[PDB]
Order: structure tokens, then C-alpha cells, then sequence
């Protein structure tokens, strides 16, 4: 007999209420940094631990660029939401 | 144990729903490059034993079916369920190729008692879209 | 120049939309299991990793009990939300 | 590095705001046992070098001040900020001893550009309260 909302996990590209940035060329900030980590790390680390550098690698090395006073110079931060009940290691 | 069980004859089923071309009536801008993503993810989860199935430009009343279809499936022998989404959106919402839909009545079909086979198995929902309309100026 | 919503972390006692259970005697499910983990583990594990058994230790060994058809036999699941950009080890 | 910086001359400042006796007018039930918690947490974070300060039955227009007071403080030499909350509530909301308050305009005072000293430092907000009114039946 266990909770039904558990074992879930939501790793959002951005935090609540904000805009999510995607590149007209390469692809979503969050989405690339993601695969990019799951590439080097999906066999060394955990998952949440993996999800944190994703965030790191998007808060640190990314930034918006535009002609619109309004959209120029903006950042992003993903959001890791977990209802999981155990760690996860892909293997 | 502390770590999840990941060694069933199948590792998973990774469903990436790439949405990009929005019906004009919805007045929804296009998503230049989702494909790069969808293509990258498609490869990233293919490299770890996942039956990835990329579906594109589906409608809200298309995405749900898909789901209701996926949750009604024998996953008895599978170690997880990754469900990448790609589209636009407002908080909690999620866009189909005609109009909004609610993130929650999506995830529901997997909720403990709903999707049984997937009980005590990680349901990972990666979502790549807008969660409202604020701007992050940053500091330091 | 970094995101302002990052380095945050919200570990909720329950998931969104639900009720949170607390004991008229011992204290909040989530709150005890918490200290209880930070007790044995705050010097062995990480933090998120620590937050997961909290969830585990509440989804597994806890359950509501009442005379009200309506509140009897209910569960809980905490919610770990992280905008942090690095792991955390208390020491 | 991958791990956060945790070795400043001070480890932290753990603010536990225990709320329990709600003004009758608000028609808010009491919280039988928060004290056990508040007492347990108070000890749990005292055991790891945190200046814990337990404040009780504060009002929404009391909690904010507290905050605005805490965020306006030299934390230049401190490794983190834990802010346990204990009360009742609705989603996003949080109760004072007179009426609701919003979780967000609380956390704001620490937001990158607001609370500077606390930039690149973990702001942990543990919250123990209701997030709405659904019931979890469970399964298996
Ligand atoms: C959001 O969903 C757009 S806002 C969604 C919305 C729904 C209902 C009502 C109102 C608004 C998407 C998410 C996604 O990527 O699918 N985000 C964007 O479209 C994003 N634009 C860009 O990333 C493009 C971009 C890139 C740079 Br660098 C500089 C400027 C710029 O803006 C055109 C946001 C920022 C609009
Ligand atoms: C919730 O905040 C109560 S609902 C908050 C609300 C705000 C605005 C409008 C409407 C409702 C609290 C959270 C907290 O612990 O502070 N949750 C409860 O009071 C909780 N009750 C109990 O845990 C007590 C209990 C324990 C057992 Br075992 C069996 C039954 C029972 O219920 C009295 C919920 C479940 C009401």
C-alpha cells in the first residue's frame, strides 16, 4: 500500500512562472545541456546528481541575446521536482 | 534498496512528443530547432536501451489519447518510463497543435492505481516549454 | 552574472494539491522522518540523496488512521524541488 | 566544484517559524504537536552548527518583517540559510496567525539580487503544511 503520486519526477527546463529559452539553431538550452550530461555522466553518477549539473550548466554557461531591450540579457534555471522514492543509476 | 530496480529484460520506453508547428488559428509562434533537440534526445535515450518513439505536431486531443494508450499497456517487464515533451506553454499548461492542455490530466494515467505495471517504477517526465512569462535578469 | 532563482531548494512535506499529515503526538510525518535521516545520514550522504529516503521513509512506513470514512487510510509523499546548482554535503 | 562551498567561519542561520495557535476569527484548527517537530528540528540543525532561532505564532504581517529583516543582514561569512516553516496552508499560500500569505513574496527577499551575501549559497526552504486538499488513497 503506497502513495500514488510517488515515483514521479518532473525535471522542468525552467522555474515556475518564467520563460524557457531555446536556440533557433542548436536547440533548447536545458535540452542540450541535458543530453550533454547524460552523455558523459549517465554511467558515473546518479540522476538527481546528474540533474544538478544540467542546472549548473545552464545557469552558468548560457545567456539570452537580442535586439529587444526587453528580451536581451536574460538567464534561465531548470527545475528538478522529485516524488521518487529511491535513487536512479542508468545500468 | 536505496537505489531503484533497473534490470528487467527491457530497460524502458522513452516517449518524446515533439511539437513545433502550431495551427495558425492558435496564433502560436513556431519552435525553431525542437528537431535538434528531439533528434539529440532521441539519440541520447536510444543509447541507454529505450524504445523511443518520436511523434510530432500532435494536438491536445491527440496527446491525451497517446497517453491513455501508453498507460494501458503491459509494462510488466520494463524498468521505467521517460516522457519527454517539447512545446510551448503556460504554468501547468502544455500546448497541442490546436490549443492548451493540462499537464496534470496527462500524468494521471500513470498515477499509482492507474498505470499498474508502472508501480514502484520511475515515471520521469522531462518537460521543455514555457512555464509562464517572467524574465530572469540575473546578478553578480 | 547568474540566475536569481537558482541555488534555491524547496523540500515540501507533501505533493501539490494534497493534505499534509501530522501526528497529534509525535509530530509531522515528513518532519520526523526528516530529522531522523539527517540524524543517521547528514555525514555519510549528500542531501538530495538524503531527501529521497525521507520521501521513502514516509511513503513506506506511514499511513493515516481515523474514524472518518473520509480521512481513514491515507498516504503522503513529500516533494523535493531544487534550483540548486551544486551538491550539498553538511561538513 | 560539483559540491557546494561549506566551510565559512559560520555554517548557517536556521530560521524555524513554528506557528500553531491560529486566531479564532480565521477559523483555523490548531496544530497538535508542531512543538515536537520545532523541538526536534531545533535540535537537528543545532547539531550541525546553525544559529537556530525559533519564533512562534507570528502573523502574516509578522513573518514578512522577520524575513525582510533576515534578508537585510550580513551573511557575508555564512555557508547557507535554512528556513523551516510550520503552519497550515493552501497551494502556494502559507498561514500566519491571522490569515494567509504568499509563499513567493516570502522567498523573494533572498532572490539573487535581493539577498546578496546569500548569492551562490544554498537557500533551503523546508515547508511543513497543507498544499491544498486532496487525499492519497495509495495502491498495491
Ligand atoms: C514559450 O512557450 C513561449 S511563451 C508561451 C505562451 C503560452 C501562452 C500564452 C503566452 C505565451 C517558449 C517555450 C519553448 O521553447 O517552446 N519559449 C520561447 O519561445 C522563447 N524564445 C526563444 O527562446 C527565442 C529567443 C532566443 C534568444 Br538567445 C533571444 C530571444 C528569443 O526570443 C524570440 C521565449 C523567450 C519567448
Ligand atoms: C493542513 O494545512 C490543513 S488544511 C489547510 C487549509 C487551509 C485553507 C483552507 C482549507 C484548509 C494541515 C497541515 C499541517 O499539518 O499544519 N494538515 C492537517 O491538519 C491534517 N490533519 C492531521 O494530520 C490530523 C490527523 C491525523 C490522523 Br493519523 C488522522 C486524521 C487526522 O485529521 C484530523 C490534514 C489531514 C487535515
Amino acid at each position: 500500500k503506497i502513495p500514488v503520486e510517488a515515483d514521479f519526477l518532473y525535471a522542468y527546463s525552467t522555474a515556475p512562472g518564467y520563460y524557457s529559452w531555446r536556440n533557433s539553431k542548436d536547440g533548447s538550452w536545458f535540452i542540450q545541456s541535458l543530453c550533454a550530461m547524460l552523455k558523459q555522466y549517465a554511467d558515473k553518477l546518479e540522476f538527481m546528481h546528474i540533474l544538478t549539473r544540467v542546472n549548473r550548466k545552464v545557469a552558468t554557461e548560457f545567456e539570452s541575446f537580442s535586439f529587444d531591450a526587453t528580451f536581451h540579457a536574460k538567464k534561465q534555471i531548470p527545475c528538478i521536482v522529485s516524488m521518487l522514492t529511491k535513487e536512479l543509476y542508468f545500468y | 534498496d536505496n537505489s531503484y530496480k533497473m534490470d528487467y529484460p527491457e530497460m524502458g520506453l522513452c516517449i518524446i512528443i515533439n511539437n513545433k508547428n502550431f495551427h495558425k488559428s492558435t496564433g502560436m509562434t513556431s519552435r525553431s530547432g525542437t528537431d535538434v533537440d528531439a533528434a539529440n534526445l532521441r539519440e541520447t535515450f536510444r543509447n541507454l536501451k529505450y524504445e523511443v518513439r518520436n511523434k510530432n505536431d500532435l494536438t491536445r486531443e491527440e496527446i491525451v489519447e497517446l497517453m491513455r494508450d501508453v498507460s494501458k499497456e503491459d509494462h510488466s517487464k520494463r524498468s521505467s518510463f521517460v516522457c519527454v515533451l517539447l512545446s510551448h506553454g503556460e504554468e501547468g499548461i502544455i500546448f497541442g497543435t490546436n490549443g492548451p492542455v493540462d499537464l496534470k490530466k496527462i500524468t494521471n494515467f500513470f498515477r499509482g492505481d492507474r498505470c499498474r505495471s508502472l508501480t514502484g517504477k520511475p515515471k520521469l517526465f522531462i518537460i521543455q516549454a514555457c512555464r509562464g512569462t517572467e524574465l530572469d535578469c540575473g546578478i553578480e
